[PDB]
This record gives C-alpha cells, structure tokens and sequence, in this order.
C-alpha cells in the first residue's frame, strides 16, 4: 500500500541474507580448524609459518561472523519496532532477549588463539544450529501468502519446532539416515582428538578404527577389545549411546510402516480371498455326498460285502466331516476382516 | 443316572437364558441371549433353529427336550448337525426340488469328479423319493 | 510500493477464497472454505466474522477490502485479537450494553487488584456512552 | 438320555485320573535321575550299591509310565467309539494316530540304563509336556456344564490352544515371570551337566557362576568373561538367547498397559484439568486490562510524567499480551482431547 | 456439622504435620552414615573421637523416627474411629495392620551399632519409602473440597497409586529422568560399599569407575573390562539391568508419541498439500495435449517426414502419459487419511 | 480379438521361461565355485586337472546366462511393441532402460578367470536377485483373467513389490524364518573366505567356528572373544548388525499378534466371566444381612452379652462391607469396557 | 467452630454445581453435571438422587442441606448407603414384600450359613405394622 | 485362437460378475460389484461405463462384448483410457465445449513454455471440425 507491506517484506528479505552470510563464514572456521589439527598432528611444528597464518584466518572469520550476528539482531529488533507499535529501542529488551543474545556471542566466539588447542578446539561443534536458522527461513510454510490465508483459521504457531515436525512426518526415513550417518564423522574424529591429547598408540587414535567402536557402540552390541581410556571417550561413549538406543526404534517403526501395508488395495485381496478356496466348499460338500452314497451302495448290495472296502470309504467319510468345518470356520472368521 | 450332585449344573445351564423360570422358553428370551453374543439373525432364523428341537410343536421347550438336545455334550463331532449343514449348498432355492441336472452337475463338475462309472450312477440308488422331488429325507437310510 | 512479481500471490490466495469467477466473496464460499479444515461454526458467526472486513455493507469482500486484512501478516502480536477476545471473556454472549456494575469484583476478585477509589476514573472515562452502558466502544485508547 | 451321557461322563471321569497319576511316576524319574547324578557327582562311586539301587528305580519306575500311557490311549479310542456310532477297534486308525502314538511311547521311554549316562539324561527333560494334558484337564471351561451352550453358537473348539490363550489373557505377568524363573534351573542345570563330562574345570562348573552366564545372557548384555566351551553350552546360549530376545518384549507391553487407567477414571480428571488453572483465562483478561488503564491513567494525568513509569506499564503489557493467547491454546487442545 | 468437619480437619493436619516431621529424621540419618563411612575409609580410625560421636547421632536420631510413628499411627486410628463410629480401639485391629505395623517398625530400626558396619548399613537405604507417604498428602487431588463431590459420582478411590499413575501422565518424561538419575548414586555407592569390605582396588574402588559400569550395565550393552567379583556387585548388576531393560521402552514411547502432531494443524497440512504439486494434473494434461498435437504439425503438416523430429515427441509422449497416472495415484490416495 | 489376446499370451508363455532357464543356469554357477574354492583350501594345487577344468565349467557356464539375457530383454522389446502402437526396435530405448540393460550385465558378467581368485568370488552372490524375476511370473495374482477384471477397478499395479507385501501379510513369520535362516550360511562363508587370504586360524576359519560370531552378532549380543581382524569381517558383521537389530523387532510383534483372539471367541468369555463371580454380589449380600442381624441378636436377646461374641462378629461386619464395593468395581469395568 | 480462612472450598464447590445463582439445583443443572461425565440415567433416576436429600420437599437443595451430603467427606470405607445398596440387590419388583422368597436358602446356603430356625426370628420384626417386608425400612437396629 | 483349455478362466471371469444365470449384465450387477469393492459410485456413472461398451444400445453386454475389454490386458503402460481421462480437467460447464479463451489459457499459462504462435496454432487451426465448439471427437487422428 505504501510503508504498509512493501518496505515490511524488503525488511525481512535484508534480514534473510544475513542469517545465509553467516553460514559459510561459520563452517569454513571448522574446516580450517580441522585441516590445520590434522596437517598439524605429525608435520610442521608451531614454528612454521603455517601454524601462524591458518590460526590467523579462523581468528578473522571468527570476527566476522560475530559481526554480522549483533546486525542481524538489530533488523530482528527493526522488525519488531514495525509489526508491533512502538517508537523506541528500549521497550523491546526483556532479560530472556539480552541473556540469549550474550549466551549466542559467547558460543560463537570460541576459537584458538595465535595442550589447550585441542581444549578450545572440541566445542567448536557448536556453530551447527545455524542450520535451524538458515532452514526456518528457506521454507515455503514460513514464506507465503496462501500458507498464512488458509492457517490463519487455526491459530497455529510457526516455530522453529513446527517445520521439523513436519519435515519429520512427510519425509520420514532420510531425516533419520542423514541424521545418524553425518554424527559418525563428528562424534569419531572427537574420540580421537581427545584421545591423541593423552595416552596416545591404543586403536582408537586412528580413523577408520575409532568408526568402529562408535559403530558397535551406537549399536548397542559391545565387544570390549576397545574401549575408551580417557574421560573424553569415557564420556561420548555414553551420549553416543543414548542417541541410538532411541534412534533404532523409529526407523523400525518407519519401516514396518513403509510399504509393507495398505488401504484401498487390500478389498481387492479381501474379495480374491473370498473367492479362492474359501469359496470351494463345494469340494468338501461333493466328497461327503459321494462317500455317503458309496457307502450305502456296497453295503446293500454286490452280494456279499467285504469289511475292508465299508471300513476304508467309512474312515473316509469320517476325514471328509471335519475338513468343512475347518473351511467355515476361515469363512465365517473372513468376515471379521471386513469391519 | 446321574445323582442330584450331577444335575444342579444342567439346571443352572437351563435357568442360563431361562430367566423368570416360567418353565417355557419363548422367541424373547432367546433373542435376549443371542444377541448379546453378537450376532443378529432373523426372527425368521429363531423359529428356524426352534423348530428342530421338540416333537410336540407346542412351541416351548420343557427340561426333557432340552436334556435330550444337549446329549451331545461336546465330542459329538458326527453326522447330526454336518449332515445338514452340507445341504444349503445344493439346496434348491429353499424347496427341496433339486433337480437331476443340477445335482448331476453338483457330483461332477465339483468335487472328487470320479469315473463316469461313480459319476453318471447317480441315476442308481436314486430311486427314494421316486416322485420326482428329492427333498431332506431319504437321509433315513444314513 | 508492491510489483507484479509480488502480486501473484495474494491474487492466487484470494483466489482460493473465490472458486468461481466472481470478484465477490460470498458467506457460501466462507462456509465451504470451512468445515473441511474441522470446525464447524454457525451462520450466525460466519455473519460476525464476515461483517467486521466489510465497509459499504453490500455483504461482499472485494480484494482491496481482502488486502487490508492480508497485512496483518504472520507475527501473531497485539492486533485486534485480544482486545475483543479480553472484552469477549469479561462480557457475556451479546452483553451490549452490559451493567459494569460487577467491574471492581471481576478487577479484584480476579487477577491483581487497584486502588478502591482508582476503578472510579476508569468508570468515569465511560462517558462517549451517556451514562453507563459499557460497550466494546471507549477503546480507542489503544 | 440320562444313561447315554451319564456313562460318557463315567469313562470321562474315569480317564482324566490316568493323565494325573502319569504325572507322579514321571517326575519322580526325573527326581531320581538329578538326585542321583549330583550324589555321582565327587562322592560314592559305582562300586557303591546306591550306584546299582537309584539307578534301577528308574528304570522300573519307567515301567509304570508307559503302562498307563496305553491304558489312556485305550480309554480315549473307547470315548471315540462311544460317541460316533461304529463299533470297530480298526476303524478311527488314523496315519497320524499311530505315528503320535509310537511318538509319545519313544519320547517317555528313555532312561539311564543300569559317558553315556549324560547323553541320556538331559532328554529326559521332555516328560515336561505332561503339564499341558493335566491342565487341559482340570479347568473348568473345558469340563464344567454352563458352557457348551452359550459357547456352542460361536462354534468355538476348546482344544489346547483355547485354554492358553485364554490362561494368557486372563492371568498374565504371573505366567511369564513363572516361565521366566522356572527355566533357569533347568537350563543351568544342563550346561553344568554338558560339561563336567568333558574333564573340564572351568569356572561354570558352579551352580551361582552358570546361573551368571544365563542371566546375562537370556539378558541380551554378555560380558565375555565365562563363555562355554563344548558344543552343548554353546548351543543351549543360543537357545536361551532366542527365547528371551523375544520374552522381554511381552512384559514391557503389559506394565505399560498396567500403568494407566480406564475411561470412567480419566473423566474425572479431565473435568479437574478444565476448572483447573485452564481457567486463568480471566486473570490474564482482568491483568490487560488493568495494564491498558494504568498507561492512560499514568501517562496522561499526574502534570508531568516520566518515561520510565510509561515504558515499565508497556512492557508488562506485552508480557500480559501473550499469556491470553498461550493458555487459549491449551483450551482448545484440551477440548481436541477431551473427544 | 461444622463441629464434626472442623474437628476431622483438624486431626487430618496433625497426621499431616507428625507425617512430615519423620521425613527429616529419616532423610538425616542417611547422610550421617555415608559421611561416617567414606570418611573412616582411609582417615580418622575407630580410637578417634569421632567413629564414636557421629555413630552415636545415628543411633540417637533414629529413637525419634520411631517414636513418631507409633503416634502417627495413634492418630490413623483416631480417625478410623472418628470416621466409622466405634467406641473401642481393640475393634479396629485386624491381623494385616498388626503385621504392616510391626514389619515397619522392623524396617525402620535398622542402624549400625555403636566388618558388620557394612551389613547393617546397606539396608538403610529403605526408608525411602516414606516419600510416598509425604507426597499423598501435599496433592490437592486427595486434599481438597471440589475434587470430592463431582468426583465422588464414579466412585474412585484415591489411593497410593492413582496419584502416582496420574503424575505419569500429566507430567511424563520429567518422572523418569528423576527416576533414572536418583538411582546411579544409590546403586553405585552400594557396589563400592560392597566390594571394599572383601575385596580391594579392581579398578571400581572410585566412584567415576563405578558409575561406568553401571551406566553401560543399566544401558544394555556390556563391555567386559570390569565386572564385580563379590556377590553384592554380581546381583546389583542384574537388579540394575531387569529395572532398565524395561525403562528405556518407556521413553522412546514418550518420546514417540510426539508423532500425533496434534489434529487441528494436520487438516491445514492436509490443504497445503492438496493446493502443492497434487494439483500439477492441469499441467500434465497441457503437456499430453501439445505433444499430441506437436506429432501431427510436424509429420503431416511438413513436406518431409523426418522421423528423429517425429520420435522424439512421441516418445516425450510416450514419458508424458504415465505421470499423469502417477499423480493421480497420489490423488486418490491423500483421501483416505482424511477419513 | 481373439488373435490379439491368444498371440499375446504365447509371447507372455515363451517370455516366462527364459527367466527360469536363467535360474538353473545362474545357480550351477554358484555351486561349482563353492565346491572348486573349498576343495583347493587343503586339497588338489592348481597343477591338478580339476583347477583347470572346474574353473572352466563355469567360464562357460556363464555364456549362455548372458547370452539368455538379451533373448528375455528381446521379448520384453517385442511385446512392448505388440502393446503399443508402433513399428521400431528404438523409441521405446529409454535413457533409464539402455543403462538397467547393461547394469544386468555387468553385474552378471563377473566371474573367476582360468589372491584375486577371491576377490573376483565374494561379489558372485549378486545373482540372487533372479528369484524375484522368476517368483514375479509364477504367481497367480499376476497371472490370472479374474484379477485382472476385477483387480483393475481400484487402478492398482502388479508391480514386484506388491506380490512380496502380499506375502508377506498373508504368510508371515515363514517368510522371515526361510530370510533369517538363509543368510547365515551366505554371510558366514563370506567371513572365512575373507580371513583365509590375508590371516588363519583364529577360530574364524571353521565353519561351526563362524556360525558362532554371526548368531551373536545378529542377536546383538556380543561376547569380545572372536572378534574379526581384518576389513571384510569388520564391514559383514556390520552389515549383519543393521539386518537384524530391525528383524527382531518383526517376528516379536508377529508373535505377540498371532490370533489372541476376536470379537466372536471373546463374547463367549465376557459372558463367561459375567456370570462368574462378578455376579456373587449375593454371597456379600447374605453375609452383610446375616452379619447385621447376629449383631442384634446377640447384643440385644442375650441377657448378659459380652465383648467378645459382639466386637468379633463387629470386626468382620468391618470386613464384608468393602468386598461388596471390591466387587461391583470390578462388576462396572466389565460392564462398561470390553462389552 | 468453622472459619472464614477455611469456608471457600464448599463456596466454590456449590458454584460447580450451580452455574448461576438463583437458589435452583434442581433436575436442570445436575442432568448436565452428571452427562459431562458420561453415563446418561434416566431422569427418573435423577429424581430419586434428587431427593435423597430434602427438608423442604420443594426439589432445591440449600447450602445448609447440601453441607450435610458434603459431611460424606474421604475414607469412603463407611457404613453409609452400602445398606441400601444390599437391599436393592436383594430386592425384588418394585418393592420386595414377598413372604421372604428365599431368604432361608439365603442365610443357610451362602457364605457362612446359618441356622434353619433362625429365619423366623429374623423376620420377627418384620414391618411391624404388617405391611409387607421392610422396604429399606424398619432398619433402625440395622 | 486360444483353445479350450484357455476359455475356462473367461468363461468364469464373466461369470463372477453375473452371478444369476442369464448371461445379461445389468446396472444391479455393476453397483452390487462395485459397493462390494467399497467404492460409492452415482448410478449416472453407471449408466456412462455401461454406455461406454455396448455397441447396440441394449442396455446389456453379452460375452462377445465383453471379449473387447477383457483383450485389455494389465500392460501397465496403455494409451487407450489415459487420452479419455485427460479431457475432465478441461470440461467446459459439463459439455466440453472447449472455448478458445479456456483452450489458449490451460495451453499458455500452464504447462511447458512455447511461443505465443507455437502455443496458438492449434487452436488457430481448429482441425477438428471448424465451426467452433470443440467437443470430444477431435482425437479421431490418434
Ligand atoms: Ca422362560
Ligand atoms: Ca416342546
Ligand atoms: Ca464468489
Ligand atoms: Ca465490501
Ligand atoms: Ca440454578
Ligand atoms: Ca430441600
Ligand atoms: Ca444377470
Ligand atoms: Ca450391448
Ligand atoms: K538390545
Ligand atoms: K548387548
Ligand atoms: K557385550
Ligand atoms: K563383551
């Protein structure tokens, strides 16, 4: 209309970019960190010049990032000021508000600075819940207009929780696979790093080894031939095996659900059933007339009647009974599945 | 027989769907047990299932009839009820008239399908009900 | 100022609002928009809900009228909402021109209390109607 | 009449005795054998006459089994014949019969003959089907006379698989945690018997260390510090694994099901959770609009007035704003429930 | 009347108040023992002032717990009679109270004696049975005035345990990560108590090498490097895995019934998905239309048949015929989740 | 027409058999690289004439398997062209199809070529697959004229999953029996053929020695003696982990589904338990009315009544009060839930 | 000997009852409050739970009248009302004034037993008046 | 063509839906069919499958009739009903007229991008018939 809309949606729309520009500048930190740890771990001491410069460029984008996230903020807090009317800065400061926001520049600003590397090196995994950020704002459900015109009727709320939910129910399966093959390769080069800082040889200080153990940990087997020495792999053995001790369970669910199932296509099963053998009653009813004719007809008469050919079709006849309630017995318990 | 130590389960049993203990059971009472079980046939189908019980036609049931019905007593697996049963699939739209194509049709298209020495000897021993109709009696002689 | 490529999508979501091609939204179409998504509301209501967008009474919604309403966009924050649902709970079904004579034991009784002598302004500031007869109306306030 | 079922119940009553008075002469075989073998075991050797006595009172001991066993074979084929109309000791021979007959007669009749006398003597654990013919027996659905008319119209059989399921359903827990504890001492008993014929010496040769092994192992844990070595314990594990992979699922199900309540208890409690702080409704509306008239009151009377006491109303308005909204929330999805 | 109310209530808070006065002089006759023994583990001898006086507060406090039971249980009597109307206190004995009084009053006076100072020490750990009583008493589900007339209707009765299985309900999860957590630090000191008194060292003489084995023993996965060697540690370790074999198919549920995502938001996820791309049928129909068309144009309407421009729009036709089968199958499908 | 139909049928006819002289073909080829392999392990040196004429057979024996392929792919061409209008052996050559075509191939074309003879032997267990071809042409379903007159009315498609989710729902249990009992003896030679070429014994080169590791495995057990060594091991017992902590969680719920009951053999039951001793409320009725009626006679009629004939029958009035209300509990759930 | 600190559970249990305050607790509110429950009853059954308590016969139930149905507080195990439900168990018709039945089998057959010449002074007292049995009256021994 | 031993399953595949003996096929047979299956079909849709088969107008088909739709074999990828199917979405008010402004609309602005003459020739064309109303026929060149 004119500074209602409009300006609002070119707001939100600066405001996006900045939780996307502190992606790249928050996984390349990693990346570095991991390169230079792993060149480092039997190469070029500190005296070299790598060890000076890759310490360097993770301190810088360290920097940056920190930057852009109190911009970020202060167009969250723009926004705020134009949805809701209010003419200053200071009304929108609740104690939760300013405690999340030292809480956020406090984790994000762990970094070495140009033995303790290793110590404030492991919690730099911490940067990963950008991925809610950057997810909750590349989603059609939160960007729409159609979406908020037909959910406006239901007072819903779209969270940060809401999208998973969802996520999780209509891609079900892949968000779990991902989930439990991208935590090997966080959680195995972990044990190492805490492990190579200490008590060094074993078998859990070399890769492809330490995705062993985190393998038959995960699943909850154990063997014993390696075990943890530290109290760094003494530690995520255990948060390893919580998340996988319920995380085995609804892919189970999931694939007992998936395909081994239907709704519609089972009434055509239901009526093949009924026709098939269900149907051929009529075999059993054919064999207890006949046996019960035969039996008459050379037992009174064909002059003299040996025992054996009255026994053998009477034997019969009593095997040929029991067989038609056995078939309605299915029949009537068939009708059972039609409910 | 059996002492009065054996018989307060029969009548317990008895008074089961007997109820007020007029002495006569009637269509209600036995629509009241039935469907409490579950299912639900016709009034049609409970003078149907009445009708084979006693011989007076009285319309109600005494303790000897239903002591003489209830002699079978689990184990009685034979060709008191199956004998029956395995008629309503030839039956002849509920007439007793089956007629001779149909049930020469019946013996050899389904079932055992013998020899054309046991098939077409049908035409032997048919000679009970010798009118022409072939209704549920001539299961005397069985 | 909003463009061409911005407008599709609130002319597809007033599309939904309107199956046919009409530019009129109808207390039908509402009624078919709903009870499909669970709740199922009286006519009565749908009249309420329908007449506090509509501005020359014809009993339609054009889409300027619909865009009105479409700013208020997803922020669930202030808004018209409370204001009537705090009114809705205080007041009964159709109160009107309610008594407000029970004002200081619902502000007392119920929640955090004032000063005794301070309920008598915010009586007192009911005077756009006459005397008495707290309406909906005097909010203007906020 | 009175004599065609009063006779049937003589036979029948005169039958169900020989099933109980198979049970006695069976499990004293077995009594005897354990007792025996345990004396055997580290103390009076054969030259010992006790090795020549309690070995022979099984052996005549299982004489009397296989006696009755054919006399309640005989008393069934009369039962047979007395209620079908036939009078015939070769008719009602059916394949199955004879080959269930022979079966039987093979399977309880194998003792230590007075090494081997281990081979032949863990089978002797197989008299243990008795309990399933004594019990179908004495329970009263299958013998009482109330039933077989209101359980006559659905047609069901009352075989052996009734009665269990029924035992199940009626009674569960007690008949797992009786299943579950009566197999110990019988599967801890066999691997001790397995090897200590093998002139082993290992630690399970204790009663307290191989009730260990099946413990943590019907447990599905392991440790690896007592594993067996012949072919029996290993093997006898195995069967104890799968017969327990399987048993500890049965039980959660049912303290899950133990732990909740009935639809006439949760109505009452719904009604409680509905007048309870659900109903804070009109506090949050009396706190607005006690909010929404302090601001005016504060910020245009009283000459002049300070920010503060403005921006301090306001904020605990926007406080107030939401908690409407949340505990509508709340409202609503106890009414979803409460249907 | 108001005389027969208000005196029951005021006998009802007197049992109140004598059964929360047993609380602290039961709770602090817990602490005096830990603190005695982990500090006489390894300081102060028995010749020490102290192993007399804090083994003598024990043995003093304990005098007070059972003196106010004997009066609670005065005071339940009172109100037995107060509530049925008797007028004599032999009448209100029945052999099952006689019996729960003396077996409380056994269990509530075991304390060590001012070796054997384990023995009459592990036991103590029984009086935690009293948080039950105390918490019976502080719910307004049992202490109330409007939750017993309207609730009175179904005849409930409000015992011990529909409290407990209501506080499973209205706030799950929470109950069992208290319940879960509350027992590592009463079922690993009691191995360490057990395996100091007999045995030494054996790697779980400390606490954070005894709450290991317990947290990979109570998760079912067992390592084998440490395993108890006395008895107390060889049955703790299996009443640590039979109570968590069975707790953690009780979380999962928990944590899996967050899969209902309730019901007034899955019919709009419903419509959004009926408005997505389960509504390209317009387009699939437009591309079967033009390649109809494109075939004809170009093979009839052009002076030379070419046929690579004429195959290749009709096997494009050939791709286009099935994804409109394909997203009708979906269409039909979507319907029946909406029944 | 009827040439139509009748031509169609004989091109189905002589298509189906290919598929199954694929089968002979293809597991003779299985067969003599076992028997060549676990011969040469110990026996006959490859100067022997068997390694050059074993190795032979099935050289050749894989000609015609391949050479089978492309006639089978040629009649699923040629009937493509009967269905649908056109005349070319190219257009229906689909992207996706010309890389399925040659993917067979490749997959069916490795072979030991007459150390690496093991390398090339491990991957042969690929031509299973060819049991679903084979089981996807014997079945009725797929081949009838009934259920495809009426099977079409719910558009549904005879794929190659549907036929193995049918059989899975209407044969259950065995089918999970036959998968879970058919891989043991396919992923336990795979151990020891990897564990013979780089190391030895290790009791992992003894079949009954390897059929050990993979029962305790698969159960998810694990015991820490017999662990593999080398990478094949390693990734099989992984890959035997996965297929298996999600197929005991399958035959458990068959087994606790498998036909409790229904409605039909439970009114029986309810009925039964109705006029059980939820319908003794008369005894509780007689003793109430007996017990208040000797209370008077005794206390009144007697000229000098005593205490103890008067409170002992008025502590057992006590007692049959509350059974009457134990029971009719008892008597509403019945009555309410269960119906 | 109660106090103001302790008198608004019952205040607020009766507003529960009553919705709205017009001295009426009659078949209208409680047929409500009862099928918020569930188990619908027949309003003849309302009635008699109705007037199980009354001074005025009116068909209102006061504050003073309904103090004494609330002295009925916790520890439900009484003597309370469990006789009339053992009467209407052993009730028969409408009334039960029968001579007794079989009230011998009763005393001598179920439970404990008692004695054959016990029945006649049992029913000694009878309705003393002679006018039947008691009738859940004549029970003040009882 | 097929011999005798390949006629049985025809022959019983027609039969199962005429369960009655006249080989006549009628509404009845189709709707008991179909609501046995689940599915509530209008008789309206009914009377258009009956209609779509018979080639007479008799109401009824016979076996050489119905041989024409049985010759429709599973043959997954089919081009005979999926051309029918594709024409509800662009029914103009029922009777299909097809209108140039909907035809050049469902052409143009959904599906696959081509240009304004390559999206319009066709309808520019009308090779169907020529006078305008474009109804079903215009697939005859197919
Ligand atoms: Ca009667
Ligand atoms: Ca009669
Ligand atoms: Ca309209
Ligand atoms: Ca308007
Ligand atoms: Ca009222
Ligand atoms: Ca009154
Ligand atoms: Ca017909
Ligand atoms: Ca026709
Ligand atoms: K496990
Ligand atoms: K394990
Ligand atoms: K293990
Ligand atoms: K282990």
């Amino acid at each position: 209309i004119g500074y209602k809309l409009g300006h609002r949606r070119a707001l939100f729309e600066k405001r996006k970019r900045l939780s996307d520009y502190a992606l790249i500048f928050g996984m390349f930190g990693i990346v570095v960190m991991v390169i230079e740890t792993e060149l480092s771990w039997g190469a070029y001491d500190k005296a070299s010049l790598y060890s000076l410069a890759l310490k360097c460029l993770i301190s810088l984008s360290t920097i940056i990032l920190l930057g852009l996230i109190i911009v970020y903020h202060a167009r969250e807090i723009q926004l705020f000021m134009v949805d809701n009317g209010a003419d200053d800065w200071r009304i929108a400061m609740t104690y939760e508000r300013i405690f999340f926001i030292c809480l956020e520049i406090l984790v994000c600003a762990i970094h070495p600075i140009p033995d303790v590397d290793i110590i404030l090196s492991i919690p730099m995994f911490l940067r990963l819940y950008l991925i809610a950020r950057v997810m909750l704002l590349h989603s059609k459900l939160f960007t729409d207009a159609s979406s908020r015109s037909i959910g406006a009727l239901n007072k819903i709320n779209f969270n940060t929780r809401f999208v998973m939910k969802t996520l999780m129910t209509i891609c079900p399966g892949t968000v779990l696979l991902v989930f439990s093959i991208s935590l090997w390769i966080i959680a195995a080069w972990t044990v190492r790093a805490c492990e190579r800082y200490h008590d060094q040889q074993d078998v859990t200080s070399n890769f492809l080894g330490a995705m062993w153990l985190i393998s038959i940990t995960f699943l909850s087997i154990g063997y014993g031939d390696m075990v943890p020495n530290t109290y760094c792999g003494k530690g995520v053995c255990l948060l390893t095996g919580i998340m996988g001790a319920g995380c085995t369970a609804l892919v189970v669910a999931v694939v007992a659900r998936k395909l081994e199932l239907t709704k519609a296509e089972k009434h055509v099963h239901n009526f093949m059933m009924d026709t098939q053998l269900t149907k051929r009653v009529k075999n059993a009813a054919a064999n207890v007339l006949r046996e019960t004719w035969l039996i008459y007809k050379n037992t009174k008469l064909v002059k003299k009647i040996d025992h054996a050919k009255v026994r053998k079709h009477q034997r019969k006849f009593l095997q040929a009974i029991h067989q038609l309630r056995s078939v309605k017995m299915e029949q009537r318990k068939l009708n059972d599945q039609a409910n | 027989q059996l002492t009065e130590e054996q018989i307060a389960e029969f009548k317990e049993a008895f008074s089961l769907f007997d109820k007020d203990g007029d002495g006569t059971i009637t269509t209600k009472e036995l629509g009241t047990v039935m469907r409490s079980l579950g299912q639900n046939p016709t009034e049609a189908e409970l003078q149907d299932m009445i009708n084979e019980v006693d011989a007076d036609g009285n319309g109600t049931i005494d303790f000897p009839e239903f002591l003489t019905m209830m002699a079978r007593k689990m184990k009685d697996t034979d060709s008191e009820e199956e004998i029956r049963e395995a008629f309503r699939v030839f039956d002849k739209d509920g007439n007793g008239y089956i007629s001779a194509a149909e049930l020469r049709h019946v013996m050899t298209n389904l079932g055992e399908k013998l020899t054309d020495e046991e098939v077409d000897e049908m035409i032997r021993e048919a000679d009970i009900d010798g009118d022409g109709q072939v209704n549920y009696e001539e299961f005397v002689q069985m």
